[PDB]
């Protein structure tokens, strides 16, 4: 467990106290681990990178660097979190507010980005000190994979335009991920920069691929097995692809390496690795939104 | 005799496990490990084929003449014939003691680099080492199988 | 902390844990009540999607939702409704003899259905019917269930030596001796690394479905070598076949067995003392 | 059957434009690999590289070497692909046993709406090893290779009896078969001996565009009529994947149309199979990109000379031959050259290529032992190699007999084959030099052959006795008045642990990059000689002769 | 030919030679072992060990340290050797299978390997079922009962018949020829002269050099197959007798000061192991402590 | 920890006894677990295969099928390792020794490489027991991965010579400033060759129907080049982007499978998986506690499980 | 050039050279450059005075 | 390295190109690994340098 301190700084209000009384048992990301910590470390005025506000890509940097904490009791003058990432495996057990699907008995929910539900939701503010706490979403690993790779692609439809990506059920019930009245056209401006590093990684290999291939086999182990799993595949993409599509040695291995370097951000940067478990005792088995859970520490 | 008053019997039909394995035909260390400290050229008689050359009518003539010279020269790789059992076993009186391994082959003192079936008088000088085989089991010599 | 419980409340339409041993190889079934929908999704359209719409309707025939969700899977369920798919037959099959004469294959055949529905439109079995452990305590009623079932790390088979004084507890079965493949036959002094893989074969054997743990001291960066190696099911071309998680270690490989005695003379392999750790899903090639 | 299928996907190639090809399947059995001289049991010791070039035969230059695939297998190789084996059920068709060898498709030149030009070789090349010793080179010309069409017609009893052994292997077996392969058995009996795969070839029956032979019995079997008035294929994919258990690409094409031509060879009077399927996209097959072969040379320049009675077409009459040259005109080769290097309208062409080389070193050779040898000589000695006292007798005897052996050294020369004096020292040794006028082939050159003219590279022959080859291996010998041996660096013969010239009963003889060679006599008693003043090789006649020996190192 | 001589013997005929047999019996003796009163040291420590707690309590062992020397100059203290309990191993008529290992390159005429590959184990006790993968051991059978005691291994080693019986009238070497670490005289290269070098003589029975060329001389048949450089068996589990004999190195590998060869015969590891149905060549992981004079 | 020990075998070179004290914090390969084992299987004459010694792309293969441990204590006796692998559940955060010319930061995951470096050769020597030690760099893992593409694509211009000799070296790397310069002396083929395929296969499935219809934009991307500051800091001069400028192939079947998202899913299946698969498993994640947000060169770096 | 909020030049012949024209030697000057996530990486020379 | 600048004077690379640099005349005269100077007994004052 070992439990750390944020420090309440001076002066709030009773609604920025009972602002302190709406969170407990949220999440929290937190730069270093020393056992008295500030407010400082946590607002969302705590993650500029650039000299700007983060990005959905902004923050996913941050939300896979920094630390996870989960506030157990709030508290006057503290504010008492027992982390997650210390602590062996299974030991620990924390307490999570649940947000719209379930988060069903397993699932090893994953801490992700605010604006890919409500954006002005979660983003609670504190009035005299003026900060703002973001707290991230708490998905379980099957659904985080999948809404992620959907607004990417919706976000395709939104570049440059001529089914519908958004109805996306879930075992029973029938998730509305558009909340359309003012939070969409806020959608395709704040994941702005990340659908362009899905993109250019794409871009760029698969026109890397169609110069690299054919200047292999013949410049041999690997060279009849590389058709030999892609029969029909690999071959049959050099005559769909570079069929519509368009065409330097020294260049292109200097490209081979940046491609790659990119390649190695976005795995970093995607996919959304579990970091605790729900796998509780004795309850329904199946979580509501708005009720505690209990939560354990190692996937 | 058990580990009783019993009896116990070890035929030659015992012998199935041993000797029946194809590790009998597998001499491929044995001629390169003697090979090398090579033999000097044991005039060779009956160790070297010639392929036939003209008539029959006067092949030996040819023979005759041909080996004239080193036939004379020396004894051949036999002479156990003479040579009692255990005449073999002792260290004097057969040099060739040191190249009778294998029951089932012979190593002797042929021509080194010639291929057989070809020419009539062999290039005398270095010599090799290297195989033939024993046919049946009657090609063992008289010192070890008795008369 | 190196002790643990969990619970779930689901039916003995499932499992039926009292017809089950003290050791079986639990796994849950997490969204349960899903796949028509994936079954429309994630598949190229040379399909016929309205397959699993009715597939799964079948399987609940034999089984209202209502409060108690359809869950904790047996292992026993997956090896004799595959025992038909793979290859062994009359001896995977006495696993059948252990469900129908102990469970019901009346659950068995509407499943061994999905079984070749579910891996028709790609919705695969993996990353459903998720990891939940070894059957602690059954305190369930007549025909509903409450199981103990401990998942959380080493702790489940920890707890099998210390409940009862006589012999051991749970000691982790194969619950089939075609099960535990005998992988490693290189052998050597270690620990084992034990895993679950579902091994397909698509359109070659018609959607096969497979279910077995396999034996290594490996890695999950030797493993996926080891998994594309001692295969020959990979005549297929769709892809994503194979797909694996971790079921923990076995800190020792001197405590496995070779048994024919459970519970119907079924092949068994006792395997005593793991660290569970409950590990993850890949799932790509 | 798989290197068949995976020389294929290097036909698969396509990509960046040059002059278009075919492949055709060529089975070479046993006794045309024994007759040739490639020894069975070194390559019985599948997939094999197999080193190809492509030559033409008036004129012109050749391909480089080209990495190919073989499947050498000892069974009846005929039979393999119509009853081939399953490691479950060997026994589901039992059949009539053959010769066998290697399995090599090979590739064709054409051209645009390709027109294929007889007498034109491709060169196979098998390496057991590295060496040249390692080696054999295979002469194949299309008019051996390209038969006119197939005999598909030999497949049409294959497959029946293929669904009648599966309605023979259920019904013997019984309930042992699984649930798979207890169908598809009679569903091959409701759709209607061993299976012998010489009669394939032995049956006189063939290829026919059959477009005749309806008419023809269109009207024959309507005068009878006027005076009166899922497949069973799809059932063998079942077949299969219920004995295997699995698809097997390798046994796709042996349920398809599968023709089994007879051929021969015009070196050895060997025969030889000419095989297509039906899904290649090789010669033959019904799957195959136009342009394809067009039997025309082979019928313009016979019939020219057939109805004119022409026996050798330089005796063509004139308006006969540029006729000709109005209709194809890439014979200009062959019919209008003053000098071609190499000989236009013969078989050995290629044969005389090499035979003359062999010549023309020899008189290189002949001419320089006199140039040194003029008069009496003074050769005192080279090398340093002390005597014991009675040691000196010895070469008493070799003054004696001394003049006997040039002329047999010299004969013996004369006495080996070319091809196999392409092996010597001496034909390579030349080749690093005509590669200096290029690396040249089997990679018998060290890497410090290039670098000095001190690096030599000998050969051995017996002294005494019969005049004979003592060698496999070039025997390189790093050479310093006085200059003492030294070897280079590092299955066995006999005579290759010795410096040149050491002992009695040997004759060494090295040569250079500067081709300055020497003849080592035992006793340090050895000269030079300029072998270079006496090599009369025309550069554009060594041009054809480097680039079919020389490879192109990475 | 192998084939042949497989086919002359299940007949009975006398296949122009003869053999000899190499096996292994173990005794189980009382010892007795009387000492000197002042020759030991054994001093005693301390007691105390709070383990890793392993559930419910580490439950608190307590070790304690300890050391001897040999306090003597001489060989105090000795041994004994008086009584025979039972032959542990039985004296047994079990042969030798060398299809239990892989060493040779089979036969080239495959069809005739395979007629000869069941033919020699059809039904042998030390015969194995489902034959062997790439690694790992032959898995000899279990037989459903074992009544006299653990089986012997009776391995050939072939013999011309022109020998005395006179030799093996005594407690001889084997191999024909004296080969053991014994017998040199400290000149650092005797060792191999009399194990292969025969221009002289045998130190064992000096009228003769050898007394089977086949079993002495280097690359003999004897010497192919049981050489611990070859390494014929290594897979098949199965002890041989005469891999004690023949090997290069081992006997080699020896020193020759008195003082300590006769102590190694009192504490010995053998190669066999008194655990297993037939000599199980000793597994890496356990101790014997054999006396073994061989 | 689940302990393991490595006892210290025969003898003692006794100034080498005091170098294997300077050596805690570092890493052993040993490929087992074991409660006792030898010291022979440790050095790198182990990690020498039959006959070769492993190439910096072969170390990498040899350092696959291998386990890493921690060195805990060190006794005259016995060096108690702890099995990474398994025994990482350390609440005491079990401690390693940072030998890199990089200072890393707080919160980088943590890879090892093998020593690779142009002065970091981590070559310690011992004479008694004859071993030659090369201890693994731990690095942060962008760094990382910025080292493996370098260094395979440089085996890979080991396959092809054509170009003339001046090659762009693969061998300047930039962290802030830092110029490094690494090793390149031998590159063997298998090494490379295996590490190419995979770089080829994966690359093969991470491409599929619906991923076409996103290669119809590529002259949309320089369409926002000359209009803002992030794409054309994202537009890198040396790519092939800049250089390909110089459509859907209809083919419906049914348009309900949602081949945009598709895409997406395969393609990050495999070319979303390229560090792992070339390299090895980061398992140590950069964790102090007293709030420091640097660790020095020769440090001791508290250390923490999976990230 | 360490910043990239600017939009750029739209010919690229413009671009990439009067990008590089003023980078090439400065003390502050992005080598290996600006990457999409990451540091400007600022060159730290050898010693300073 | 005359890719980073003088960390006396940063705005340039040296002050002279023609010793300062690597194989330069300067370093050709007086650097000891050459020692074109010396077997005599006259010291290089630059020999420090």
């Amino acid at each position: 467990c070992f439990e750390a301190d944020i420090a309440i700084p001076s002066g709030i209000s009773r609604p920025d106290a009972a602002a302190l009384q709406r969170c407990e048992g949220r999440v929290v990301f937190l730069p270093t681990i020393r056992r008295q910590l500030a407010l400082a470390d946590v607002a969302h005025e705590s993650f500029v990178s650039g000299g700007v506000s983060p990005d959905t890509l902004g923050l996913l940097l941050a939300y896979r660097r920094r630390f996870p904490a989960v506030i157990t009791r709030v508290l006057p003058t503290r504010i008492v979190a027992c982390p997650v990432d210390l602590g062996l495996t299974h030991a620990g057990t924390v307490n999570l507010r649940n947000t719209s699907p379930v988060d069903l008995c397993n699932g090893d929910p994953v801490s992700l980005v605010p604006p890919v539900f409500e954006g002005q939701a979660t983003d609670v503010r504190l009035e005299s000190l003026d900060l703002t706490l973001r707290f991230p979403v708490p998905l379980p690993t099957p659904l985080a994979r999948e809404i992620v790779a959907r607004l990417v692609a919706r976000g395709i439809r939104d570049l440059n335009p001529d089914p519908d990506l958004n109805v996306l059920y879930y075992n029973g019930a029938r998730l509305s991920l558009v909340a359309d009245v003012q939070q969409l056209a806020s959608v395709n401006t704040e994941l702005r920069s990340l659908v362009l590093n899905m993109v250019y990684s794409i871009t760029e290999g698969t026109t890397l691929i169609l110069t690299l291939i054919p200047r292999l086999l013949a410049l041999g182990y690997v060279n009849a097995l590389l058709q030999m799993q892609s029969v029909t595949r690999e071959a049959a993409q050099l005559i769909h692809p570079e069929a519509p599509m368009l065409m330097r040695r020294l260049p292109l291995y200097e490209a081979l390496v940046a491609w790659l370097a990119h390649a190695g951000q976005l795995g970093d940067i995607l996919a959304l690795a579990p970091a605790v478990r729900v796998c509780t005792f004795d309850g329904a088995a199946v979580v509501q939104s708005g009720d505690m859970a209990p939560v354990i520490r190692y996937p | 005799w058990g580990k009783d008053h019993q009896v116990l019997r070890l035929s030659m039909e015992n012998a199935v496990g041993t000797v029946c394995h194809p590790s009998l035909m597998n001499i491929d260390a044995a001629v390169g490990g003697v090979n090398h400290d090579p033999v000097e050229a044991a005039n060779p008689y009956g160790a070297y084929v010639a392929a036939p050359a003209g008539p029959g009518a006067d092949m030996q003539q040819r023979f005759l003449n041909a080996w004239r010279q080193r036939l004379a020269h020396g004894r051949v790789r036999w002479v156990a014939e003479c040579q009692m059992t255990a005449e073999q076993f002792m260290q004097p009186d057969n040099a060739n003691l040191a190249l009778e391994l294998h029951p089932a082959f012979d190593f002797f003192a042929g021509v080194a680099d010639v291929e057989l079936p070809g020419g009539e008088v062999p290039p005398a000088g270095p010599g090799a080492i290297q195989a033939t085989w024993r046919v049946v089991n009657g090609n063992l010599p008289l010192a070890l199988c008795p008369v | 902390p190196r002790y643990h419980l969990t619970r779930q409340v689901t039916l003995t339409d499932l499992c039926q844990p009292n017809a089950e041993r003290a050791g079986a190889l639990l796994l849950a079934l997490r969204h349960p009540t899903d796949l028509p929908h994936l079954a429309r999704h994630r598949a190229p359209p040379g399909r016929q999607t309205e397959r699993l719409a009715e597939a799964w309707g079948q399987l609940l025939e034999a089984s209202e939702s209502g409060c108690a969700r359809a869950g904790l899977v047996s292992f026993n369920f997956l090896v004799a409704a595959c025992a038909a798919a793979y290859d062994a037959r009359d001896a995977a099959e006495a696993v059948r003899a252990h469900i129908t004469t102990n469970y019901a294959g009346a659950r068995l055949d509407r499943f061994s259905e999905c079984l070749r529905a579910m891996v028709h439109t790609h919705v695969f079995p993996h990353e459903v019917m998720r990891f939940f452990g070894g059957l602690v305590s059954w305190v369930t009623q007549d025909e509903l269930a409450s199981v103990t079932a401990v998942c959380s790390g080493p702790q489940e088979a920890t707890h099998t030596g210390h409940p009862g004084r006589p012999c051991s507890a749970v000691t982790i079965p194969a619950c089939a001796f075609v099960d535990l493949d005998a992988e490693l036959c290189l052998g050597g002094p270690g620990a084992a690394f034990l895993y679950l893989v579902f091994t397909y074969r698509q359109c070659r054997d018609q959607e096969l479905c497979c279910v077995y743990v396999v034996k290594s001291q490996l890695p999950p960066r030797g493993l996926e070598a080891a998994l594309e190696r001692l295969f020959g099911r990979l005549r297929i071309t769709t892809c994503t076949y194979a797909a694996f998680a971790e079921l923990g270690v076995m800190p020792d490989d001197s405590p496995r067995c070779l048994h024919r005695t459970e519970r119907v003379g079924v092949p068994v392999v006792i395997l005593e003392g793991v660290v569970w750790r409950p590990g993850g899903w890949r799932a790509c090639a | 059957m798989n290197a068949h299928f995976a020389n294929e996907v290097q036909y698969d190639l396509t990509r960046d434009p040059s002059s278009p090809a075919s492949l055709i399947h060529v089975i070479i059995s046993s006794e045309c690999l024994a007759a040739a001289g490639v020894p069975l049991s070194a390559l019985m010791r599948a997939n094999f590289r197999v080193e190809t070039q492509t030559r033409a035969h008036a004129t012109g230059d050749c391909t480089p070497w080209r990495s190919a695939f073989a499947a050498y297998v000892p069974a009846d190789a005929v039979g393999a692909l119509i009853a081939p084996v399953v490691p479950a059920h060997p026994d589901l068709l039992p059949r009539v046993p053959s010769a066998g060898g290697l399995f090599v498709s090979l590739p064709v030149a054409c051209d645009a709406q390709g027109v294929y030009d007889p007498y034109t070789v491709a060169a196979l090349r098998l390496a057991w090893g590295p060496w040249a010793t390692c080696a054999r080179v295979l002469l194949f010309s299309y008019d051996e290779l390209v038969p006119p069409n197939t005999r598909y017609a030999a497949d049409g009893a294959r497959l029946m009896r293929l669904c009648r052994h599966f309605c023979r292997y259920v019904a013997r077996l019984g309930a042992a078969a699984p649930a798979a392969a207890t169908e598809a058995a009679a569903h091959l009996s409701m759709g209607l001996p061993p299976i012998s795969p010489e009669e394939q070839l032995t049956a006189p029956g063939g290829d026919t565009a059959t477009a005749e032979d309806v008419s023809i019995t269109q009207e024959n079997e309507e005068i009878l009529a006027l005076v009166q008035r899922r497949s069973l294929v799809e059932w063998l994919d079942r077949g299969w994947e219920a004995l295997a258990g699995g698809d097997r690409p390798d046994w796709l094409w042996s349920r398809r149309s599968i023709s089994v031509v007879l051929r021969h060879h015009y070196g050895t009077k060997q025969r030889f199979v000419v095989v297509s399927y039906e899904n290649s996209v090789a010669w033959g097959g019904r799957r195959a990109r136009p342009p394809r072969l067009s039997s025309e040379l082979a019928t313009a320049l016979t019939e020219a000379c057939a109805a004119e009675r022409v026996v050798r077409p330089h005796q063509l009459s004139p308006a006969a031959q540029t006729a000709l040259l109005r209709r194809f005109p890439a014979l200009e080769g062959p019919l209008r050259h003053p000098r071609p290097v190499l000989q236009p309208f013969d078989i050995a062409a290629e044969v005389a290529f090499v035979a003359r080389i062999q010549i023309a070193c020899l008189r290189a050779l002949g001419h320089s032992i006199r140039a040194a040898l003029q008069g009496g000589p003074r050769i005192f000695q080279r090398l340093r190699y002390d005597f014991g006292p009675h040691q000196s007798e010895w070469l008493g005897e070799v003054t004696r007999r001394f003049p006997v052996l040039l002329e047999n050294l010299m004969r013996a020369l004369e006495g080996t084959a070319p091809d196999a004096f392409f092996h010597t020292a001496y034909a390579l040794a030349v080749l690093a030099h005509l590669g200096g006028q290029l690396v040249p082939l089997s990679d018998d050159i060290p890497a410090r052959f290039a670098d000095s003219d001190a690096h030599y590279a000998f050969d051995y022959y017996s002294t005494s006795g019969d005049t004979l080859r003592l060698t496999n291996r070039p025997i390189a010998v790093v050479i310093d008045e006085q200059s003492k041996c030294r070897f280079m660096e590092g299955p066995h013969r006999v005579c290759e642990q010795y410096l040149p010239g050491e002992s009695y009963a040997y004759l060494c003889l090295g040569f250079n990059r500067r081709l300055c060679g020497l003849v080592v006599f035992p006793g340090g008693f050895a000269f030079t000689i300029n072998t270079a003043a006496y090599l009369s090789l025309a550069d554009p006649v060594a041009r054809a002769v480097g680039l079919r020996f020389c490879r192109g190192a990475a | 030919s192998p084939v042949a001589l497989y086919h002359q013997l299940k007949t009975g005929l006398h296949p122009g030679f003869g053999f000899t047999v190499v096996r292994q019996d173990r005794f189980v003796t009382e010892n007795v072992l009387f000492s000197e009163r002042a020759s030991e040291a054994y001093f005693l420590g301390q007691l105390q060990v709070a383990r890793h707690e392993t559930g419910g309590g580490v439950n608190f062992t307590l070790t304690q340290p300890r050391g001897n020397v040999d306090l003597g100059v001489g060989y105090t203290a000795v041994a004994a050797t008086g009584t025979v309990r039972n032959p542990v191993t039985d004296m047994g008529n079990l042969p030798q299978n060398f299809y239990l290992g892989r060493g040779a390159p089979p036969l080239l005429d495959n069809a005739a390997a395979v007629y000869l590959r069941n033919a020699v184990v059809a039904g042998n006790r030390l015969g194995p079922a489902q034959p062997l993968p790439v690694f790992g051991c032959a898995q000899v059978p279990r037989r459903a009962g074992m009544d006299h005691g653990q089986d012997a291994v009776c391995e050939f080693i072939a013999t011309p018949v022109a020998t005395d019986i006179n030799y093996f009238r005594r407690p001889c070497n084997p191999r024909g020829r004296a080969a053991g670490g014994v017998y040199a005289g400290d000149k650092e290269g005797d060792v191999i002269a009399l194990m292969y070098d025969h221009g002289q003589s045998d130190p064992a029975r000096p009228f003769a050099a050898t007394a089977n060329p086949w079993a002495s001389q280097r690359f003999s048949y004897g010497d192919l197959l049981y050489n611990g450089a070859y390494h014929l068996n290594g897979a098949s589990p199965v002890l041989s007798p005469c891999f004690k004999f023949f090997t290069a190195a081992d006997i080699t590998a020896k020193h020759r000061c008195l003082e300590r060869l006769i102590v190694e015969t009192g504490s010995a590891v053998s190669t066999a192991t008194a655990a297993s149905d037939v000599q199980f060549k000793r597994p890496p992981g356990c101790r014997e402590l054999v006396e073994d004079p061989c």
